[PDB]
């Protein structure tokens, strides 16, 4: 554990981000949806060719009634992950909101946009409809907490951006 | 008391902002905080206490957030004096309640601006008219308050205009008021940017006072970041106000490191705005002297030397600016409005080319689209400036065709930039392939605008390639530059012979190059493939010097039998196989495009192919029958029905002998004889020689017949057509009728061909598929390469020199069966247009096709049914003349459309109920559905066609057609429902409106359109078009049939009282 990075995990309610971090930490899939109350911080240690890197991920509540100090959770954040659902188009509709609140507090930090639940058959958000990451110069990844598809790609891209080494690998 | 509560709040927020805190403690503190915000009566004094500079930034942010919360949720529960106290409190927090610009955290500025924004959204215009004057008199105090005002204006514009986080009443009020005060607002922003950039530049280089500069600079940035929040939607009147001062200052700031990114962002959002072309006309001021001066200066800093992240991100932003600007010029000039070629149009090009010659692949690939839009413009392609910049663009494009810049390698300076733009070599590989396919067309346009210098560069690149440089080559720099040079040369030549006249083409240089490529010899497969593509590209020059005909042949036919230094020791490689196949293809193209030049050599060529096929084991079947295709392509130049017929019968005599033998008949008609003769009978399981030669002979027959039906033709000119005996007569419309020399030979093989197709379809039955041994029980499957080909997933290139041969014998079998299927149905597809009358007038041919072509469709897979429809059915019906529609097309299309409809219904049923083994099949369902709907649409509607009407005038085909069309709206495919409702359904119903309609199939129909409304629903297109269709159906069928009103009654949350009014007005005349 050489260095820590603050990573803020935001998105609409029900996009699957608590299930994402829970799957990273414990390898367990929670079928039931229990909304986060405020924020839940979890540690994620990765072992790289440059040594161990720690990610303090602040898993944010996506719903307004259950948000705590929402933008207050972004304070001193070094990287961000905005997550939306490929089953609900409204999540991708609200991605720019989360991005604006993120950038207003944390200027010039690496942010990854993730489309969760790619494993489902009916995909309401076509891959060609995703242009916002190119619009704000963000990296995009199709992910699935259940399928583990592109599991570490957001964390790996964020780590490469923070450390500044394109050849960084887990 | 306030202070005790404030200490408690400090404890709570301190606990919540600690990552190592326990969850129980977090929920206690958060619950206490939310309850406090909800029902506390001293929230405002507490929040003001916490937001004071003496506190930790976390605490101050929490208090400011408390104020934002009481404005956001408890504003309607507050008195007027309370609201005034809070407003003046936060206003004086702006005045003197914060730290300096350089010392204050951005989350504190955001937290403070959020409150003011929220109060504005609560009551700006009616209850707070002096708000803008208060932000102005606040901004005049210092640059801190100015930055805060920038925050407020930005978040306000975002909240009301972009995100619309307001009630539409207040949203329209505030947006209207903004539109009214836009001149004053943009005046404040522009004046602030001007004066602060002056204050910064005056102290830009000064060690005595840096904090001053960093102050003004940080405000100048902020202004820009707030300007970008207005430019996209504000009326163009303010963007160009004060003689486009905003755009000129914006261009000047492109050369300021601290401000270049923001100014480039504002320029991008200003040059990307859409709407009326007259409203985009003022954007041509960016081509002005000062604007193009600063833009060119900023672009000229793209030296490509080293990668600095800041500078490179700026370069990508500016690149987007130049791209969108070019698109704007191409859009305005094409309308022929009062817009002229800019006075500095050269400078822009010089700037744009700076990104074309840059090492970054992403920059050039981004440039390609605007280059293409530029090279096809009717006014700009004739401009001397573009015609003068085109050679340098061609050079840069040559540097683009070469596959350099892998993130792993370090060959070219591009590599580092790839490491910054792509995760791995694979993403860069796909990006490079797409950008190359795009580059081909724009490169072709460049070759159209200047063929001579393009020919010079292509030829000189060819000479340089000829004289330069696992002992063979595998995707080395040599092969990569050979492929780039080959693509460039092929395109340049093919386009030059398209644009230049026969008098303008520099023959001597071309034939010189061709000689140079012929003398060049290599034992490496890949390089030899590039060589054969080069001579195949240079071949049009031999028209002027036919004496090179033999040497050309010597280069091609030799490569047909090319092998490595080892022949029978090692298995055949994909590379050498691609050299032989590529040579055969070059011979086919050669004989097809220039048959009058090869006709004198027909004797030597015929005897050469004869000797080549003397050994049944020498060449592959594709090679043999490819050479035969070339032979008949030359024979088409006899222009004599009898002579061509005799040559074709003589050439096909061996194939007809093998095909029409009793043993071949018994093997093609019976299933057991076929499965035993093919090799699926037994598991030495590793030897595929026992029946592989058999499969090779059958494939030889099929390939041969296909090539004959495909390459045989009558003369194009009518006088030469009837002069040789091809014209049988003329249609009642005057169109000529021809007979094909190959007809009598193919028709005698047609029956055994149909028997083979019948057996092949019968094989897919589960009791027939069970015959094959377990290693062969999956031989009729889809190849993994085909699976990953349709599934979109690309695989890294298996290096064609080693591990090349398909080592799986099962894969060999799958290739055999797939090729046999597509080839047989290819013959049945080509047969129509080649032998029109005689193929469409065969006795009982439709009954035979139903007996063989469609015998076991129930068990035929989707990946086999789709190539049957695209490859056989569509050309069969689209080339059949109307004289046989009743005879052929209708009896086949009836049961075909019925079965297709039913199958798609059940399969989509399997779809709606819901690793890659099942994800692939779904995509197969989608694409097969697209092919079927396109077959019905191209087959019926143009509205209707004589074939559409004729099929409609028949009972079965009409029913199956309409049922397919209407129940297709229930599939989970939107792009298809939009086309189906508008182009398919209503011509059908309109064609069957007059007459009897079923008493309840109307209910099934309207209910099917309702299913279409339930499935898609939200997609504006199929919602509008489906609603229109159902509206036409109800207004056209309710007065005649009462059963629909109940179907309307079952609709959720429909009112009967207005329904009765709708029907009442419906009955009225
Ligand atoms: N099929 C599928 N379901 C998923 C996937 N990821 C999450 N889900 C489901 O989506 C639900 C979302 O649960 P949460 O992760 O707690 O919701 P959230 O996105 O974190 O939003 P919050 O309410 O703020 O916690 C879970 O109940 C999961 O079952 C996925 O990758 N595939
Ligand atoms: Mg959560």
């Amino acid at each position: 554990p050489q260095v820590q990075f603050k990573l803020v995990l935001v998105g609409d309610g029900g996009t699957g981000k608590t299930t994402f971090v829970k799957r990273h930490l414990t390898g367990e899939f929670e079928k039931k949806y229990v909304a986060t109350l405020g924020v839940e911080v979890h540690p994620l240690v990765f072992h790289t060719n440059r040594g161990p890197i720690k990610f303090n991920v602040w898993d944010t509540a996506g719903q307004e009634k259950f948000g705590g100090l929402r933008d207050g959770y972004y304070i001193q954040a070094q990287c961000a992950i905005i997550m939306f659902d490929v089953t609900s188009r409204v999540t991708y509709k609200n991605v720019p909101n989360w991005h604006r609140d993120l950038v207003r507090v944390c200027e010039n930090i690496p942010i990854v946009l993730c489309g969760n639940k790619v494993d489902i058959k009916d995909r309401k958000v076509k891959a060609k409809s995703i242009v916002f990451h190119r619009k704000k110069n963000l990296q995009y990844y199709d992910i699935s907490a259940k399928s583990n598809y592109n599991f570490e790609k957001p964390f790996l891209w964020l780590a490469r951006k923070l450390i500044g080494d394109p050849n960084l690998e887990f | 008391q306030v202070n005790a509560l404030c200490e408690q709040l400090v404890k709570a927020v301190t606990v919540m902002m600690d990552p190592n805190s326990t969850q129980r403690y977090r929920l206690e503190a958060l619950k206490f905080c939310e309850e406090f915000k909800e029902k506390c009566p001293i929230c405002v004094p507490c929040g003001l206490r916490l937001a004071e500079k003496t506190q930790v930034a976390i605490v101050r942010h929490f208090g400011l957030q408390i104020l934002e919360h009481v404005v956001k949720f408890r504003w309607n529960g507050m008195s007027r004096l309370e609201k005034v106290y809070l407003k003046n409190s936060v206003m004086e927090l702006i005045a003197n309640g914060t730290l300096n610009i350089l010392e204050e955290e951005n989350h504190i500025k955001d937290a403070l601006s959020r409150i003011v924004v929220e109060m504005i959204k609560r009551e700006w215009p009616q209850h707070w008219p002096d708000m803008l004057i208060e932000l102005d008199t606040l901004s005049k105090q210092g640059e801190t308050q100015t930055e805060l005002v920038m925050f407020i204006l930005l978040r306000l514009a975002e909240d009301v205009v972009t995100f619309q986080t307001l009630p539409p009443q207040r949203r329209r009020d505030i947006q209207q008021t903004l539109t009214q005060n836009m001149e004053r607002i943009f005046s404040f922003l522009l004046n602030t940017l001007q004066e602060n950039v002056n204050k910064y530049q005056q102290v830009k280089t000064d060690t005595s006072q840096e904090s001053k500069a960093q102050a003004n600079c940080r405000v100048g940035v902020a202004a820009l970041n707030t300007l970008a929040g207005y430019i996209d939607w504000v009326s163009m009147s303010h963007i160009t106000a004060e003689n486009c001062k905003l755009l000129e200052i914006l261009c000047l700031l492109l050369n300021e490191q601290e401000l270049q990114l923001g100014a480039a962002e504002c320029l991008l959002i200003a040059v990307s705005r859409k709407g009326k072309l007259e409203d985009r006309k003022p954007l041509m001021v960016l081509f002005g002297d000062v604007a193009m001066h600063y833009i060119l200066s900023a672009a000229q800093t793209a030296d490509g030397g080293g990668l600095v992240e800041k500078h490179y991100v700026f370069l990508k932003r500016l690149c987007q600016v130049l791209c969108a600007l070019g698109n704007q010029l191409c859009a305005l000039l094409g309308a022929d409005s009062d817009v002229e070629t800019p006075s500095n149009f050269g400078k822009y090009l010089e700037s744009f080319l700076a990104f074309t010659t840059h090492p970054s692949q992403f920059l050039r690939s981004s440039t390609q689209m605007t280059w293409g839009a530029l090279f096809r413009h009717e006014i700009l392609s004739r401009d001397p400036l573009l015609l003068a910049i085109i050679p340098k663009y061609l050079r840069a494009s040559m540097t683009n065709l070469v596959k350099m810049g892998f993130p792993s390698k370090t060959d070219s300076p591009s590599c580092e930039y790839s490491r910054f733009d792509f995760d791995s070599d694979e993403d860069f590989n796909a990006f490079f392939n797409s950008s190359r396919a795009q580059q081909g067309e724009v490169m072709r346009l460049a070759c159209r605008l200047d063929p001579k210098t393009s020919f010079q560069m292509a030829g000189e690149w060819l000479k340089y390639q000829l004289s330069t440089f696992s002992l063979c080559s595998v995707f080395s720099p040599s092969f990569v530059q050979w492929e780039a040079m080959t693509l460039f040369l092929e395109s340049v030549i093919t386009q030059m012979f398209r644009t230049l006249n026969r008098e303008e083409i520099p023959v001597n240089d071309g034939i010189e190059l061709l000689q140079m490529v012929l003398n060049f010899d290599t034992k490496d497969p890949l390089i030899l493939s590039c060589v054969l593509t080069n001579v195949s590209a240079l071949f049009p020059f031999v028209t002027y010097r036919p004496e090179f005909l033999p040497q050309v042949f010597s280069k091609l036919f030799s490569s047909v039998t090319f092998e490595t230094v080892e022949e029978s020791k090692a298995p055949r490689t994909r590379a050498v196989r691609n050299v032989r196949r590529h040579a055969c293809s070059s011979i086919i193209k050669m004989c097809r495009d220039y048959p009058q030049l090869v006709l004198p050599n027909f004797d030597m060529l015929y005897n050469h192919v004869k000797q080549l096929l003397s050994n049944e084991l020498l060449l592959t079947q594709m090679e043999k029958c490819a050479l035969m295709e070339a032979l008949v392509l030359i024979s088409n130049q006899f222009k004599n029905y009898e002579r061509q017929k005799v040559f074709l019968e003589e050439l096909m005599a061996p194939v007809a002998s093998i095909w029409l033998s009793q043993d071949m008949h018994r093997v093609l008609s019976d299933v057991d004889a076929f499965i035993a003769y093919v090799g699926t009978d037994q598991k030495d399981p590793g030897l595929e020689d026992p029946c592989g030669l058999n499969r090779a002979r059958m494939s030889f027959c099929v390939y041969s017949i296909l090539g004959v039906v495909k390459r045989t033709c009558w003369p194009t000119d009518l006088e030469e057509a009837k002069a040789g005996g091809f014209v049988v007569g003329y249609t009642s419309s005057g169109n000529p009728i021809f007979r094909n020399p190959c007809t009598e030979q193919i028709l005698k093989l047609l029956d055994n061909l149909l028997a083979l197709i019948r057996t092949h379809n019968t094989l897919y039955a589960p009791e027939m598929l069970a015959k094959m041994a377990e290693p062969f029980t999956k031989a009729l499957d889809m190849l993994d390469a085909e699976k990953s080909a349709i599934l979109g997933l690309p695989q890294p290139l298996l290096e064609l020199n080693d591990s090349p041969v398909f080592k799986t014998v099962l894969e060999r079998m799958q290739r055999f069966f797939s090729t046999l299927y597509e080839n047989c149905f290819h013959i049945l597809g080509k047969a129509g247009p080649s032998m029109q009358q005689d193929f469409y007038t065969v006795e009982d041919l439709a009954t035979q096709l139903l007996s063989s072509a469609f015998v076991n469709l129930n068990n035929i897979p989707d990946y086999r049914l789709r190539p049957m429809l695209r490859v056989f059915v569509k050309p069969l019906v689209l080339f059949c003349p109307p004289e046989h529609y009743e005879a052929l097309v209708s009896p086949i299309l009836g049961p075909l459309f019925t079965y297709l409809h039913m199958r798609l219904s059940q399969k989509w049923q399997v779809i709606n109920q819901r690793e890659s083994q099942e994800m692939l099949e779904e995509q197969l369902v989608r694409m097969l559905t697209r092919e079927v709907m396109d077959l019905i649409t191209v087959c019926c509607v143009s509205e209707l066609t004589d074939l559409g009407k004729c099929l409609m005038k028949h009972e079965d085909v009409c029913t199956a057609l309409l049922i397919t069309a209407f129940n297709s709206l229930a599939w989970k495919d939107t792009l298809s429902c939009q086309r189906t409702t508008s182009q398919l359904c209503w011509p059908l119903l309109k064609q069957v409106l007059s007459g009897t309609l079923l008493a309840d199939a109307v209910t099934w129909l309207f209910t099917s359109v309702l299913k279409g409304l339930q499935m898609h629903g939200q997609h504006d297109g199929c919602m509008a078009s489906l609603v229109h269709l159902a509206f036409q159906i109800y207004e056209a069928l309710r007065p005649r049939y009462l059963e629909i009103r109940a179907v309307m009654e079952q609709i959720p949350e429909i009112q009967k009282d207005s329904l009765d009014q709708f029907d009442c007005k419906l009955l009225n005349p």
